[PDB]
């Protein structure tokens, strides 16, 4: 449930 | 449907996250968000304020959550051609009052993050600098004192 910005 | 007490439960539980991170709970509250900007005012002095609040480990994600939330307002207003920077209920005015308290806020979120941590600041910094985000005196007066 990672969050990387795009 | 997702009400104002369900985005502030939403936010709260980010408290029993060990890393403070949640791509699907950012989403959650990015969409509530673009859904309810006539009350973009309580949702963005609440997000603040998460940042504020917020232990030092959960710094980055109260950041990543500012960057869903600022990005997906800054895309309506290129997608609307709208600059009413000072107009409650708007994206614009939305963005303004972040950008008002950013440096504060990734000053603040640098010195109380690890190295790891501090590097994903950095990838933010990066993209906030090349999307238009917020200013990027502001950014550059932040780059400059940590990232340099
Ligand atoms: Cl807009």
């Amino acid at each position: 449930d990672d969050y990387t910005p795009s | 449907h997702m009400d104002f007490q369900n985005f502030v439960a939403t936010l709260e539980s980010f408290k029993d996250l060990k890393s403070g991170i949640s791509g699907s709970r950012i989403k959650k509250l990015t969409t509530y968000a673009l859904d309810h900007i006539d009350i973009e005012s309580k949702i963005i002095s609440l997000i603040i304020d998460y940042s504020r609040l917020c232990p030092d480990s959960h710094k980055l994600g109260s950041l990543y959550i500012i960057d869903s939330i600022g990005r997906a307002y800054l895309d309506e207003t290129r997608s609307n051609s709208n600059s009413s920077s000072n107009k409650p209920g708007t994206c614009a005015h939305a963005i303004n009052t972040l950008g008002e308290v950013i440096q504060e806020l990734l000053s603040d979120a640098i010195a109380k993050s690890n190295q790891d941590h501090k590097e994903k600041i950095r990838m933010l910094l990066d993209i906030w600098d090349r999307s238009g985000l917020f200013q990027k005196s502001y950014l550059n007066a932040i780059r400059s004192k940590c990232f340099a």
